[PDB]
């Protein structure tokens, strides 16, 4: 910014674009340092009561691997449904 | 009819239906050899008859593509005479035996 | 074909690669590249370390993706341990994920034309770069190999301010990479060393394990973010920009589009991104916070036991991929009951698309091979590892 | 007992691969020693193939021998195609390392783990 | 078909080791004892071989322990004393297995406390 | 010298590291330092040392100055409270 | 003849009559959480961070100090018997001192671990902590006893393995301190195990008081010298040069202790 | 949902007109001379450069940059000897050894960081209790010599007194967000 | 806690019997993980014949390799486990095939069923040591060009047994036996306490 409006406009047209409306340079429009102290939410499980872990602990309650097929008519089954196909775009399906 | 297909390789496949057909009967052809009880013979018999008959039933490629999904109908041609390659190979492998040998013992024991 | 050994000459970088190659005049015969200059061990190291100090091992991994690898491993561990991150968590790594896409592809669609001799667009996009640097900063204190994204949700909850300039920026970059447009996606001489350069067909793409734009690029529809989404890269509404007639100037245009995606994803992330917790309430995972662990005996115990000792993973196996920028970033980590791994290949995009070099490259001249290592994004520490 | 065969059903189809490698190693030696421009002499150079060759004379087991030519074939590989430079070849003469002695008085001397 | 060996699976030629830390090397196949500070049982249970230790000089310019010995700091862990004993024979270190002991049943009852006369 | 007497004896050779440079050392000592602030007399027998600033402190610890001779004195800041 | 058949989660584990609900447990293989229970030494039940649950009862039982009895399941990780774990933790855990980086106890803690592996991840206790004023007991001994757990393991050695009978619970209710009446050194051989047996850090040794930190030593297992009976012992050494020698365990020689001299 | 870039959607058939538009982006180098206006405007923009001795490029108060020890404001070093500031480090570089001081407290004989070793991660920052140890806002320490980089306890330490006033005003900033 | 969908344990699980079902004669055992994730145990022999079948079945195609990686268990008789890693962008769906081979029985080489293992087998080879049969160019490839031993063997030194610097009189580069100004402390990290039965 801070440009005479001939250089602007030759900068604008040169360019084909409003380059002034969206400068890279930052200019009082980023967040000012000091921003407000901040007092951050306390998630779930601080709650002083009914929060037993033994009811909030996924850590170890995972079993061994299920065991299929160990060593030691019926109808075809794939790994999964077939895919869907995507859908071409709508807001830009070309460009 | 289309112009080209999605995939950048493959091309247009016209007469496309004949094309599956002829794969696919070759398929069950092939598939006649292996052991009667076999798995793959029964599994993959009717995973192509499926295809076939979709094939016969449908006259329109497009909802033939949406039958037996496979996407474009050139990549169903593909995966066809891929799986009748497999279905060569597997009769020289025949995999349908027992298990080649167990495993030493202790080998999947993970928590180690 | 008299063996040039090029590439130790400092001429496509991305990394030190010494692409010996056997070329009759100006014409390539065969391109065996060589790899491990960059080899530093990055996965017996980790056996050695605990989970959370191997964390910063992922960023170093592919350094201009420096977070979206941090996810990977961060997934992988919470799977492990059957632990999910908090809502607000989730978003912060996808709009953290994101911006770190926009830095890659800025890095491989501007360092792609340096080397081709376009030098403008690095200068232009890098300083958008630079501002996006700053968010790291901000969030995490480092520019980049940030260790923002843990384990157990993000690290830090976003300062106070930062989704305000994390706008500022993304509703103008689109004007910079309009920009860059102008100057190279119609250059009467961009197409013409980048079109019909690399042509990869469709089925060769997935049978080499490409996996990345460059099977976008061939018009396979593959984007790890919609058909397997990890996060809440479900909540948002993007399109994959596939592509055809693959080749190095299609993939290129599939890039810039991702830049242009990734600006819708990032707008949303903003637009709605949940009031919460950004760490999982498990001190078993995560470390307590500091007022807690200087107030209640719990916390200290738990604070003292997992910087010192570990998570103390439960005993398995995963293999978790996400959509880096580059490609499908994968860690198998298989891990035994304690609190360091016991292995983690890392799946490096990249170490897949280096081998294509040979069959992408046939027939072409030495500039050819200039353009081709650009379009497959090749950051050696990835290949490496 | 009972093992499965690498590449050779016996130590003695094994030690026809032996000496093919040591006739490739003997008949690369003078080129390298020329196309790296190494301060060595073809005569020295042909005695360390030597060394190497028997420092694993004493495997008696066929499959051990086959990997031992496989790695062995791919240094030559590295040496002919040349990927290997003389920083890389000269460290087979442990040129700059100061020998240590095997002498029990000699250690004892010297170091305080023997 | 499958050939006859009757040679220990010996391999240390192909392991890559420098000749002397496989001629000069001891290895322990132990079981970890427990510290007894603690009273879990949980590191006592799998085997462990470990390298016999070397010199750790003290650095000149900051005081840091240095050591020459590469094999040191690592420590190989065995399920089993057996395969732990084969890992030894075909990397061809020396070993000297030390038998597990494990505490002997304590025969313990709340009331003895409270005997009439002890 | 340094805080913890480390003094290169008159004939060691790092003292040559020291030839014609600063050996790094600070004058304010801790030890010393500590002392110099006076015993918090303190009405309860048991009082807590949150280190100065709460969160921005020390782990919070509580003191038991019931001893009459001596001194409560936090393991963490080493101030000390009588009763 | 003389083998109780008892269910440690239906594993029909088989047991001498008189065996403890604890030691069933261990056969199996299962650890009970467990504060004041050594296996030399006498059976106390101050803790209870051993309640488990045996099948069809209504209230949970101390394993440690519980004749096993024919049939029972022990359901050790029963949602009750984690419970009847996630509370006594808060307990123990809510008079402490938390001065983890002062106690040189630090990962040898059987305090921490317990909570960190059988306990909650919090705090709810809001009100204000405990004092207890230290004690020189010895020139070996360091008893920063504001850490005590009241678990009597050392009163019980102090009487027990070594004839002291000296050290010995004075009051009631929350200021119970387990140190001598009157200020007399504890001043026997034997004593440092003393150290090894408190698994609080309340009283630890004086010499290696601040020197190291346990996830460092490494950890060489040799023989003690000092004496003829030729006691086992671990020598742990950082760096080079030796921090402390504690005692491993040889059941015929030196069960799990050592002498005052080698250590 | 995808979107085809550089699918032509059908096959305009070309007209004189089109023709003529075409052939003259060929023989005009048109779409050349578009590239040019755009690096030409530029040249008219001010450029984003910064003085570098003057003015310095912005960090905010997380910014880790160069360790520092601190202390009390008494004057007692914060530093009790945890040591799992050790345990932490992923490169290994803090070796700290300890030894009851003469007032009796905990303190480290010797703190060594060796800022070669660091990858400066800010985990140190995280684990220490006591906050003794702190990243801190200076990063340019470049040295001539490898050994000045290693750093002693009495280098960070006086480190921590040189910074301790922007350290404190730092940490002040961000402690509500930790 | 992870939200877990038991619609995957049971779509996977199912088609693990399928495909053990159609290839017997190698599959030893095929499990899913409590992640979801299957992983179908062939014996070495079957590395060629099960990677085939699911390269190229109408009802499972899984053309692409994730990874080709090898766990060490040094333990194990047979010490490595190679694992192989495929996706299904068909079924979007991933599995992983793993086999054991002891150091000196080579495993048969995919590049032919997939050529993205050209790389990852000379990367097997180079770290773990590996071998096989049928590669079209089996060479180190990360490792230096004289590099003696195999790295990420769980039995090799971290630092290694050489390092590089140069020397003057010799002027050029020269290895020398590894001398480390700092031992790698080694801090021992488990806690003699377990988690859980599992
Ligand atoms: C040559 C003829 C003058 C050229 C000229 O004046 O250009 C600036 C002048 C304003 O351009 P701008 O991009 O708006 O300048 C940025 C600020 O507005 C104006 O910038 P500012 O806000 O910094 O204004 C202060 C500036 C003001 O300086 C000027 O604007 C005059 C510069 C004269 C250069 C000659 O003075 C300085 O900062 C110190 C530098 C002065 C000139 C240094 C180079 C002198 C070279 C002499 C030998 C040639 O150019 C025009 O008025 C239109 C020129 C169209 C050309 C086609
Ligand atoms: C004052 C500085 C003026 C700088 C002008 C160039 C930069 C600005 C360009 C702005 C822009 O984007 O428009 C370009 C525009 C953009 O057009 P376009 O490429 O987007 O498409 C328009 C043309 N059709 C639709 C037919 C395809 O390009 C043109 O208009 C055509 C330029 C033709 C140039 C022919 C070669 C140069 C002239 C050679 C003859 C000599 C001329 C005089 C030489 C000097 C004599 C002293
Ligand atoms: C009577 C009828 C007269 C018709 C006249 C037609 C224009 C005269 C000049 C035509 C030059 C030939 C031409 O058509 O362009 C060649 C080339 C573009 O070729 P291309 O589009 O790639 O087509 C390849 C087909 N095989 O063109 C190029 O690619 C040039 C390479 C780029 C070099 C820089 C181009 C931009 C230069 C900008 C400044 C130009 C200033 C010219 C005047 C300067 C002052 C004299
Ligand atoms: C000048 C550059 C120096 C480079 C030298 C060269 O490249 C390095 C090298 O020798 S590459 C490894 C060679 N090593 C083998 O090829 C295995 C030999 N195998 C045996 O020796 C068996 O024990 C056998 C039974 C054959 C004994 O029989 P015999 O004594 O050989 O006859
Ligand atoms: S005992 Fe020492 S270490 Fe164990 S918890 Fe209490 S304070 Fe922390
Ligand atoms: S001192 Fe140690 S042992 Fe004696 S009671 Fe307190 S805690 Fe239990
Ligand atoms: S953590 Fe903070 S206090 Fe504990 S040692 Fe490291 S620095 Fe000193
Ligand atoms: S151990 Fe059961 S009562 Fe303390
Ligand atoms: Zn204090």
């Amino acid at each position: 910014a801070s440009a005479t409006r001939v250089i602007q406009k030759l900068r604008n047209w040169a360019s084909g674009q409003d380059l002034q409306a969206k400068l890279q340079l930052r200019y009082q429009e980023i967040a000012k340092r000091t921003q407000p102290p901040p007092k951050l939410p306390v998630g779930p499980s601080h709650k002083l009561s009914n929060n037993y872990y033994c009811t909030r602990d996924g850590r170890r309650e995972v079993v061994p691997p299920s065991i299929i097929m160990s060593s030691q008519e019926k109808k075809a089954v794939t790994p999964a449904p077939p895919m869907k196909r995507w859908e071409l775009s709508k807001d830009q399906p070309y460009l | 009819l289309k112009k080209t297909t999605g995939l950048v390789g493959l091309a247009v496949c016209d007469t496309p239906h004949e094309r599956l057909t002829i794969l696919y009967t070759k398929t069950l052809d092939i598939l006649k050899h292996f052991p009667k009880h076999a798995a793959y013979r029964k599994y993959t018999e009717q995973i192509t008859n499926e295809k076939l008959d979709m094939v016969k039933a449908e006259p329109d490629v497009k909802k033939l593509e949406a039958l037996l999904q496979g996407g474009e109908v050139e990549e169903v041609i593909l995966q066809a005479e891929k799986e009748l390659s497999l279905a060569r190979k597997m009769l020289k492998w025949k995999p349908w035996e027992p298990l080649v040998e167990e495993p030493p013992a202790n080998q999947w024991k993970w928590p180690i | 074909n008299m063996t040039l050994n090029f590439g130790p000459q400092h001429p496509a970088a991305h990394g030190v690669l010494r692409l010996v190659l056997e070329l009759s005049g100006e014409m390539v015969r065969k391109c065996d590249p060589h790899i491990g200059l960059l080899h530093r061990g990055t996965e017996k190291l980790i056996e050695y370390k605990t989970y959370l100090q191997a964390l910063p091992y992922f960023d170093r991994l592919d350094y201009v993706s420096m977070m979206c690898n941090e996810q990977a491993y961060s997934i992988a561990v919470e799977k492990l341990l059957n632990i999910q991150p908090p809502p607000r968590a989730q978003w912060i790594r996808v709009l953290f994920g994101e911006i770190t896409r926009i830095l890659n592809h800025i890095m491989a669609v501007t360092t792609h034309a340096l080397d081709i001799g376009a030098m403008t667009p690095f200068f232009w996009m890098f300083e958008e770069r630079e501002k996006m640097f700053e968010f790291y900063e901000r969030v995490s204190g480092a520019r980049m190999h940030a260790a923002y994204i843990r384990p157990g949700g993000v690290h830090q909850d976003l300062p106070l301010g930062l989704l305000d300039d994390i706008y500022e920026f993304s509703k103008n970059f689109s004007l910079r990479i309009d920009e860059v447009e102008e100057m190279l996606t119609n250059n009467r001489i961009w197409r013409n060393r980048t079109v019909d350069i690399g042509v990869v067909t469709a089925e060769d793409a997935l049978n080499y394990g490409f996996s990345g734009v460059m099977l976008r690029g061939s018009g396979i529809q593959w984007d790890l973010r919609k058909t397997q989404p990890y996060d809440v890269y479900d909540q948002v509404e993007f399109d994959v920009p596939i592509g055809s007639r693959g080749d190095c100037y299609d993939r290129y245009l599939c890039r810039v589009e991702e830049m242009r995606q990734s600006l819708r994803i990032i707008e949303q992330c903003l637009n709605k991104m949940p009031p919460g917790e950004i760490k999982v309430d498990d001190a078993k995972v995560s470390p307590p916070k500091r007022a807690e662990m200087k107030t209640s005996m719990e916390s200290l115990i738990h604070h003292f036991k997992l910087y010192t000792e570990g998570y103390q993973v439960p005993p398995g196996a995963t293999y978790t991929a996400i959509e880096a920028p580059k490609g499908e970033f994968g860690v198998y980590l298989v891990s035994d009951g304690s609190s360091r791994p016991y292995r983690c290949k890392i799946k490096a995009p990249g170490f897949a698309h280096l081998a294509g070099l040979d069959k992408m490259s046939k027939g072409h001249m030495l500039a050819d091979v200039v353009a081709i290592i650009g379009t497959q994004d090749i950051v050696f520490g990835e290949i490496d590892r | 007992t009972s093992v499965k065969p690498i590449f050779s059903r016996d130590l003695n189809e094994a030690k026809r691969r032996v000496r093919e490698l040591y006739r490739a190693w003997y008949r690369e030696v003078p080129n390298t020693v020329h196309l790296m421009q190494l301060d060595i002499t073809v005569k020295q150079g042909r005695d360390k193939v030597r060394e190497m060759f028997m420092k694993n004379a004493h495997v008696t087991d066929p499959r051990v021998v086959d990997l031992l030519v496989i790695k062995g074939k791919m240094e030559l590989q590295e040496t002919i195609k040349v990927w290997k430079q003389r920083t890389h070849v000269m460290r087979f003469f442990h040129e700059t390392e100061t020998p240590r002695p095997k002498d029990f008085l000699s250690k004892f001397y010297m170091g305080h783990d023997p | 078909q499958l050939i006859t060996v009757d040679e220990k699976l010996d391999i240390t030629t192909l392991t890559g080791v420098p000749e002397e830390h496989i001629k000069t090397r001891k290895v322990r196949i132990f079981v970890p004892a427990r510290n007894n500070m603690q009273s879990g049982v949980n590191n006592t249970k799998k085997w462990k071989m470990e390298f016999d230790t070397r010199e750790r000089w003290e650095n000149p310019l900051m005081g840091w322990a240095s050591t020459a010995d590469p094999l040191s700091n690592m420590v190989l862990t065995f399920s089993a004393k057996e395969d732990a004993i084969a890992f030894a024979e075909k990397n061809g270190w020396s070993y000297d297995v030390e038998e597990k002991k494990v505490p002997k049943p304590k025969s313990k009852s709340y009331g003895a406390n409270f005997s009439w006369n002890k | 010298i340094t805080h913890t007497g480390q003094v290169y004896d008159e004939k060691d050779y790092r003292r040559v590291r020291f030839v014609d440079r600063q050996k790094e050392v600070n004058e304010n000592f801790a030890i010393d330092l500590i002392a110099q602030q006076p015993v918090n007399e303190v009405e309860h027998r048991i009082i807590a040392c949150d280190g100065g600033g709460g969160a921005l402190g020390h782990p919070k610890v509580y003191i038991n100055l019931d001893k009459e001779t001596k001194t409560g004195t936090c393991g963490y800041c080493g101030l000390q409270f009588k009763q | 003849s003389n083998l109780i058949e008892v269910f440690v989660d239906g594993q029909s584990v088989m047991v001498e009559p008189g065996t403890t609900v604890l030691q069933a447990c261990e056969k199996v293989g299962m650890q009970i959480p467990r504060f004041c229970y050594h296996e030399r030494l006498s059976v106390a039940g101050n803790c209870r961070m051993c309640l488990v649950e045996i099948e069809k009862a209504p209230k949970v039982v101390a394993a440690c100090a519980m004749p096993v009895m024919k049939g029972w399941n022990i359901l050790t990780n029963s949602e009750k018997s984690k419970k009847a774990r996630e509370g006594v933790m808060e307990f123990l855990l809510a008079n402490h001192p938390l001065d983890c980086p002062i106690c040189d106890q630090g990962g040898e803690c059987d305090l921490q671990d317990q909570s960190m592996m059988f306990g909650s991840d919090r705090s709810r206790f809001l009100e204000g902590k405990r004092a207890v004023e230290d004690k020189n007991i010895g020139p070996l001994v360091k008893t920063i006893m504001t850490r005590c757990i009241q678990c009597t393991r050392c009163i019980r050695f102090a009487s027990e393995i070594a004839g002291v009978d000296d050290l010995g619970t004075t009051g009631r209710g929350n200021d119970m301190q387990v140190g001598t009446y009157i200020e007399k050194m504890f001043m026997s051989e034997l004593s440092g195990n003393v150290i090894d047996i408190c698994p609080v850090g309340a009283l630890t040794s004086k010499p290696y008081a601040f020197t190291a930190r346990p996830w460092e030593t490494r950890k060489t297992e040799s023989i003690d010298v000092m004496d003829a009976v030729g006691s086992n012992i671990v020598v742990s050494t950082r760096t080079g040069e030796v921090m402390r020698i504690l005692p491993r365990m040889h059941e015929d020689i030196n069960e799990e202790w050592i002498s005052d001299k080698t250590r | 949902t995808y979107k085809y870039v550089n699918k032509k959607e059908q096959e305009s058939e070309v007209d004189m007109k089109s023709a003529t538009d075409n052939a003259a982006r060929i023989l005009m180098w048109t779409e050349l001379i578009r590239g040019l206006g755009m690096t030409l405007s530029y040249l008219f923009r001010e450029p984003a450069t910064i003085n570098y001795p003057f003015e310095k490029g912005p960090l905010s108060p997380r910014f880790r940059g160069e360790h520092a020890l601190r202390r009390y404001p008494s004057g007692e070093e914060r530093c009790i000897a945890c040591k799992l500031c050790e345990a932490i480090c992923p490169a290994q570089a803090i070796t700290i050894e300890a030894e009851p001081r003469a007032d009796g407290s905990r303190r480290t004989t010797r703190y060594d960081i060796d800022m070669t070793k660091c990858i400066y991660c800010g985990f140190c920052q995280e684990a220490c209790p006591v906050d003794a140890i702190v990243e801190g806002p200076n990063f340019e320490f470049s040295t001539e010599t490898h050994e000045e980089l290693l750093y002693n306890k009495e280098k960070l330490l006086n480190n921590g007194d040189k910074w301790e006033a922007e350290i404190a005003a730092n940490i002040q900033a961000d402690y509500l967000y930790r | 806690v992870r939200p877990r969908s038991d619609v995957t344990h049971k779509q996977l699980s199912a088609f693990g019997e399928y495909v053990a079902e159609i290839l017997p004669k190698y599959v030893q055992q095929v499990q899913v993980s409590c992640l979801d994730e299957l992983e179908i145990c062939i014996h070495p022999d079957g590395v060629i014949p099960t990677l085939t079948f699911l390269r190229d079945h109408t009802n499972a195609q899984f053309k692409s390799l994730a990874d080709l990686t090898a766990v060490d268990v040094p333990t194990r008789q047979n010490r490595f486990e190679i694992v192989y890693n495929l996706l299904s962008l068909r079924f979007n769906s991933r599995i992983r095939v793993k086999t054991y081979a002891d150091e000196l029985t080579p495993i048969d080489s995919i590049v032919s069923v997939h050529i993205a293992a050209n790389w990852y087998e000379r990367e097997v080879w180079d770290m773990f040591g590996v071998f096989f049969f049928n590669h079209p160019d089996l060479r180190r490839i990360l490792t230096d060009y004289g590099f003696e031993g195999h790295p990420f063997r769980k039995d090799f030194p971290l630092t290694g047994y050489v390092e590089l610097r140069y020397d003057d009189e010799v002027k050029r580069v020269v290895a020398e036996p590894v001398e480390l100004a700092q031992e790698f402390r080694k801090f021992d990290l488990n806690s003699p306490w377990e988690a859980f039965p599992a």
